[PDB]
RNA sequence: UAAUUGCGAUAACGAACGAGACCUUAACCUACUAAAUAGUGGUGCUAGCAUUUGCUGGUUAUCCACUUCUUAGAGGGACUAUCGGUUUCAAGCCGAUGGAAGUUUGAGGCAAUAACAGGUCUGUGAUGCCCUUAGACGUUCUGGGCCGCACGCGCGCUACACUGACGGAGCCAGCGAGUCUAACCUUGGCCGAGAGGUCUUGGUAAUCUUGUGAAACUCCGUCGUGCUGGGGAUAGAGCAUUGUAAUUAUUGCUCUUCAACGAGGAAUUCCUAGUAAGCGCAAGUCAUCAGCUUGCGUUGAUUACGUCCCUGCCCUUUGUACACACC
């Protein structure tokens, strides 16, 4: 590239999506600070939005974010493969979801209890606050609990 | 750290004892030597009858020394 | 003088090769180099993200030039690096086979490679005319 | 994160006049004097060598070592 | 058919085998030119043996060199050693002995394992422990 | 600051109780035809050369 | 080279010793030139108990 | 059938190959004889029988509960 | 300088100096003295080599480790911390680097000012652990001159190599700016200092 | 069953954190007769006018 | 001296097992024997750029010659050689030169007499005795368990990053294995982000899988010192593979979740040359499953070249009432 500097384009902080971001990271970068955002889950979207992340944050004069939301939010009627995402098929509705920074922690409690309720016994071993995907349990993760 | 055994060391002495007329000072005579005057049963073992009887007969047109 | 591909440097070369092709414009791109990571052992696909096609496309042929033949299997081999497997160690994994698969495809409809026989792809005999030019091009850096 | 990380446009007056005086240089060199970070510092290192600004003496990446215009 | 010899260098597993011709000087390893091999840190490596011998030494000579076998580091110090062998034995056949006595002369006066093969090689592991000499981590109940 | 001219004659063996050190008696390239035999640290040949600081004292063997 | 890496020990105790076993191979072609009775003349007396032997047809 | 035969050949001086006494022994003993008689008989039999050396070791109990072991040997016998 | 090129490209910047006054990569191995009594004919210059990577043994008997050349010895001091164990290749690397500078900044040549920093890092005088009885005190003693190089060597790196961690400045800065301070010990190089520091108490001793 | 774990309290590392560790936890090998090997337990000899006629 | 290995001293002289010899493997052959299942030169046939004839390839035989490389047969070669230093100028040792090699040449293999209440009746249709034997401790079938989790110990794997992680690109090994009554190793062409799917072929193998294009490593960038993009536990949702069966999730891929961990107390391990350490690979295991092991090569140090202080064990002397020998 070149150098290049503006006037006062570059904002130092400015919330969104229920979440703050450093304007002086890239915001490739920056934006993966959300929960159900990924290094990769952000890259796809970037350029989709023909937005060059060779610069920081606060750039990217607003216009496009306003519609970057868009395109996650609506992550099929914007061209993104649906196995590219962490909710597919969900688990009533056979539909393909994404699921970004509030729902995650809802919808984690919604399978969670939903095995629970069902009486799963990978269910039952959450709510023993344990490991739930078979590992030995007697010489692993003693103190954190 | 090789002292040669006293396999190889009794056979030398047991050799300049009787072909002295023979055994030049030098290694390789010594060496094709003991194909046709000894029965040794290998090149290695042979080899280093011969290199010591060359030391021991180096030594000796110096002066005597024991056996 | 007479230059040929092995006179080149390899890197400064294919590189070359990328801007060319890159800007030549016959591509057939299978359109979905949006995503792919290029191997399930690598983290996160190529940084470009506009080429890294070309440059991939820039070695892609320098090597099935330097052999007899080759085929899909090979190159992922080739390219593909060390997987960290998290807490697991280090593997070596070969790459994405339809990127390599149809890297070939894309540029063997230019016509720089053909289905070789005994099974496999040997570079091209009009693949082979733009051998040395591609080459001098770059010569003329230090010209 | 920290201390001007970006453009900084009074900041791109300081290095104007900051590169004479300076036998070394790197990207390390940059930020070592309150000043921008080695991502948008490693790309202006030859934005200066444009015209005159510099003396390569060195060879690669990873390690940079420019010199005062001659 | 013109006077031409062949030779070889060998490193710990690479050997580098070397055809030297009657021509006019060209020198390309596996078909590349020698001028970038690829470990542009140790390119000078294998230079040293025309810099070292007078760099001029080619006029009507031709050599390229193969090498299979080894690694990134293994196959260039074997080339080095192949080629000035190689020019040795040019130097025995075809041209007289005083220039090639003095030839191995240049050479031994700063001979890193250029004529005489590195002798050295990797020792086997034994049972007890991942490594030749290395052994496992004892206990002590 | 006084320094010393100090060339190892011949060497004596390992003294200290780990055998890490050695008596050496030196030579003086100043003023020859000298002594002290004075210890070392490292590993040393003969025909060496070394600096002491406070050449008037020597100390035998190490316990 | 066939090698056979095995613990010593029949059961698992004392120190982890191992054993490499060698069974050695070689096999020995060789293309002729003779003719359409001689097929079975060096067949019978060719053998010394230990050496497999066989005898190929045409390259086909 | 007619694939393979085998013929009888008896061992020359048996005295000399190791299986031929060891089972020897074993039948001398299942026989009663006593321990050391018997194993001094194969000695000095493979010895006069051309061997330049000999070894028999017997392990074991024999009527006492703890397992003693007794070895028997004549002339040269190299081992490295 | 009698130029003389053929089929394959020999470019000039290698044929200008081969046979000339041999320099390293790009600085000249003559001109290159120790200074300190001590340290001669264990620093080894004269015989120069173009690049240090020397594949000769240099173990197999107890000396020859002295006649190897001193910068490629510094450079391998290196590749270490298992994080490095073996990567010559990127230890070599840095050294072309670090010796690009600090000529930079010093005009001196870098296989001069290199000397110059293992002269004034060598522990003259050192202490022991006497027997003693007990509640041992410590002995006067007087390093080797090679352990003295060796210590040298050893005290530059691991300075620079914990100066290097966790920081941007690149590991070739470090050495770089050990070497100066180095150069003529001047308060600052962590080798200087434990040399100094391993030598007042060797005066606690007397 | 399955809905009797999930009701049945006194489960999960909670109520289980919440107690201390048996010091038995902590014991060691408890030395297995090993200074008695030497010994023979058996209360029984071998006569020697057995012996002499075994061996 | 590695060695009861020798010198020398010597009421002992001369010998054998064991150490050595020996055997195997890794290193030296332009000297012998030659090989389209190994490879080289020429030449046909053949393709690109440059022309001036050149440079770089294609070619299951187009022919011709060869054995340097490769291979494995037969030899040879080293004996610590030469010179010197040290020493009863004895065995020996040390330095230099020569040398493929001069640390038992490196690494192994083998290995005497004795000793243990060492482990193995859970390898054995090796076994003594005892137990049980038809509601069986036999045997098979169904399912569960060996993984079960407040903790204590041990062999490990991945890290805490900038001698870095990442992304392009350069891109080099060696020890192995591998399908007949068969389902083994798999090239190649497509489909698939991937995993994988699918269509054919080579191979019972120096012939095909494979130059195993392995990984670290080299290069060119993005990142910027901030738990950060270092890190990858835990966890959710989906797609595959193994398999009669994958729930307590066999393994693989994808997205998302993003822990502890900022170099580790007291303590203790392994190790001296292609070794340590970093790196991946084959093999055993194996339907699927390596964070295991056994081998391999890849990149390649530091510091030793010494002592008996620590520790351990030998050997004398010595005491002994022990000899079932200090349990
Ligand atoms: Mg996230
Ligand atoms: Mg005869
Ligand atoms: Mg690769
Ligand atoms: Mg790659
Ligand atoms: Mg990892
Ligand atoms: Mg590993
Ligand atoms: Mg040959
Ligand atoms: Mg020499
Ligand atoms: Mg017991
Ligand atoms: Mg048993
Ligand atoms: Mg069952
Ligand atoms: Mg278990
Ligand atoms: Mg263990
Ligand atoms: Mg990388
Ligand atoms: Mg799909
Ligand atoms: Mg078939
Ligand atoms: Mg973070
Ligand atoms: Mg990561
Ligand atoms: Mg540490
Ligand atoms: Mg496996
Ligand atoms: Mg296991
Ligand atoms: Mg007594
Ligand atoms: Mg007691």
């Amino acid at each position: 590239s070149l150098v290049v500097q503006e006037q006062g384009s570059f904002q130092h902080i400015l919330r969104l999506l229920n979440t703050n971001v450093d304007g002086n990271i890239k915001i490739v970068y920056a934006l993966t600070t959300i929960k159900g955002v990924g290094r990769r889950y952000s890259n796809l979207v970037c350029k989709k939005a023909d937005v060059d992340l060779h610069k920081r944050a606060g750039e990217l004069t607003q216009e496009e974010l306003e519609r970057i939301v868009q395109i996650m939010q609506n992550p099929t009627h914007y061209k993104i493969p649906a196995w590219f995402l962490n909710r597919q098929n969900d688990i009533t509705d056979g539909k393909d979801y994404h699921t970004l920074a509030n729902n995650v922690e809802s919808k984690l409690r919604d399978d969670l209890e939903r095995l629970k309720k069902i009486r799963a016994h990978r269910g039952i071993r959450h709510f023993w606050g344990l490991r739930v995907r078979g590992q030995h349990t007697k010489t692993t993760g003693r103190r954190r609990a | 750290g090789r002292v040669r055994t006293k396999t190889v060391k009794r056979a030398s002495k047991a050799l300049i004892e009787r072909y002295y007329p023979k055994l030049t000072l030098d290694f390789q005579t010594n060496k094709r030597l003991c194909d046709e005057i000894a029965t040794i049963q290998s090149k290695r073992l042979r080899n280093k009858i011969a290199g010591y009887t060359t030391h021991l007969m180096k030594r000796i047109q110096k002066g005597p020394v024991r056996g | 003088p007479g230059v040929s591909v092995r006179d080149v440097a390899a890197q400064d070369f294919i590189n070359a090769y990328a801007s060319f092709l890159q800007r030549q414009g016959k591509l057939e791109v299978p359109g979905y180099v949006d995503i792919v990571k290029t191997s399930s052992g690598n983290e996160m696909p190529p940084q470009d993200a506009e080429g890294w096609f070309y440059k991939r496309a820039a070695s892609v042929a320098r090597h099935i030039y330097m052999r007899k033949q080759v085929g899909v299997g090979k190159l992922n081999k080739l390219y593909g690096g060390a997987k960290s497997r998290g807490v697991r160690p280090y593997k070596h994994i070969d790459a994405s086979g339809s990127i390599n698969r149809k890297v070939l495809q894309a540029l063997e409809k230019i016509g720089i490679v053909e289905i070789s026989p005994k099974g496999g792809r040997r570079i091209s005999e009009n693949g082979q005319r733009d051998l040395d030019r591609i080459a001098a091009q770059t010569l003329e850096e230090d010209e | 994160a920290q201390h001007a990380v970006i453009l900084d446009q009074e900041k791109y007056d300081r290095i104007l006049k900051e590169v004479p005086t300076y036998r070394y240089v790197s990207v390390s060199v940059l930020v070592d004097r309150l000043k921008i970070g080695g991502s948008l510092a490693r790309i202006a290192l030859r934005h200066l060598e444009k015209e005159g600004i510099i003396k390569p003496i060195s060879k690669h990446s990873k390690q940079a070592i420019y010199t005062r215009a001659t | 058919a013109v006077p031409s010899v062949q030779t070889f260098g060998k490193k710990k597993s690479a050997t580098a085998v070397a055809h030297v011709k009657a021509g006019k000087g060209l020198i390309k390893v596996n078909g590349s030119p020698i001028t970038l091999v690829e470990p542009e840190i140790l390119r000078f490596k294998v230079y040293e043996p025309l810099l070292l011998v007078g760099l001029d030494k080619f006029s009507n000579i031709d050599i390229r060199v193969r090498v299979t076998g080894g690694g990134h580091v293994s196959q260039v110090y074997a080339i080095r050693q192949a080629i000035a062998k190689g020019l040795v034995a040019y130097h025995q056949k075809y041209v007289d002995e005083q220039s090639k006595n003095e030839l191995k002369k240049a050479f031994t006066s700063y001979d890193r394992t250029l004529l005489i093969a590195d002798s050295r090689r990797p020792e086997p592991k034994k049972f007890g422990g991942k490594g030749a000499r290395s052994r496992f981590q004892k206990s002590y109940r | 600051t006084p320094v010393t001219l100090a060339k190892v004659i011949k060497v004596l063996g390992r003294t200290g109780s780990r055998g890490g050190v050695t008596q050496v008696r030196v030579e003086f390239l100043e003023d020859t035809s000298r002594t002290i035999v004075r210890n070392v640290k490292g590993p040393v040949r003969e025909n060496d050369i070394l600096v002491l600081m406070e050449s008037e004292r020597e100390a035998r063997r190490l316990r | 080279v066939l090698k056979i890496s095995t613990r010593k020990t029949p059961n698992g105790e004392g120190s982890k010793t191992w054993e490499t076993y060698e069974m050695r191979i070689h096999k020995r072609y060789i293309d002729l030139e003779a003719p359409v009775q001689i097929v079975k003349r060096i067949t019978q007396i060719t053998i010394e108990p230990g050496v497999d032997v066989e005898v190929v047809v045409a390259s086909n | 059938p007619g694939t393979i035969v085998l013929y009888a050949e008896r061992v020359q001086d048996r005295g000399l190959s190791a299986v031929a006494q060891a089972e020897s022994m074993k039948f001398k003993l299942l026989n009663g004889l006593a321990i050391r008689r018997a194993a001094y008989g194969v000695v000095r039999y493979v010895m006069e029988s051309g061997a330049k050396g000999c070894e028999v070791v017997v392990s074991g109990k024999l009527r006492a509960a703890r397992a003693k072991a007794m070895k028997f040997a004549d002339g040269f016998l190299i081992h490295s | 300088f009698t130029p003389v090129v053929l089929a394959t490209p020999i470019p000039e910047e290698v044929q200008q100096a081969q046979t000339e006054i041999k320099l390293f990569n790009k600085w000249s191995f003559e001109e290159v003295e120790v200074k300190d009594a001590s340290l001669v004919d264990y620093v080894q210059v004269r015989q120069p080599i173009f690049v240090a990577h020397t594949a000769g043994r240099y173990a197999n008997k107890r000396f020859r480790k002295a006649q190897c050349p001193i910068i490629e010895r510094l450079t391998n001091s290196l590749m270490m911390n298992g994080r490095n164990n073996g990567k010559k290749l990127k230890a070599v690397r840095i050294i072309k680097h670090t010796l690009d500078i600090i000529n930079v900044l010093t005009d001196q040549n870098p296989i001069q000012v290199v000397v110059d920093a293992i002269t004034n890092t060598g522990p003259r005088e050192d202490t022991t652990r006497v027997g003693g009885g007990g509640a041992a005190r410590r002995q006067a003693v007087d390093v080797s001159p090679l352990r003295r190089v060796n210590q040298a060597i050893a005290l530059l790196t691991i300075g620079a190599r914990e100066a290097a961690f966790r920081n941007i400045k690149t590991i070739a800065e470090t050495l770089a700016e050990e070497l100066i301070n180095a150069a003529k010990g001047s308060s600052t190089s962590y080798a200087i200092k434990k040399k100094d520091e391993l030598e007042r108490v060797a005066k606690s001793n007397r | 069953g399955n809905e009797g774990a999930i009701r049945d309290k006194t489960a999960g590392r909670r109520n289980n954190r919440s107690k201390d560790v048996t010091d038995s936890a902590t014991t060691k090998k408890s030395n297995t007769r090993r200074a008695t090997d030497r010994h023979s337990r058996t209360g029984k000899t071998d006569t020697k006018k057995k012996v002499n006629q075994g061996w």
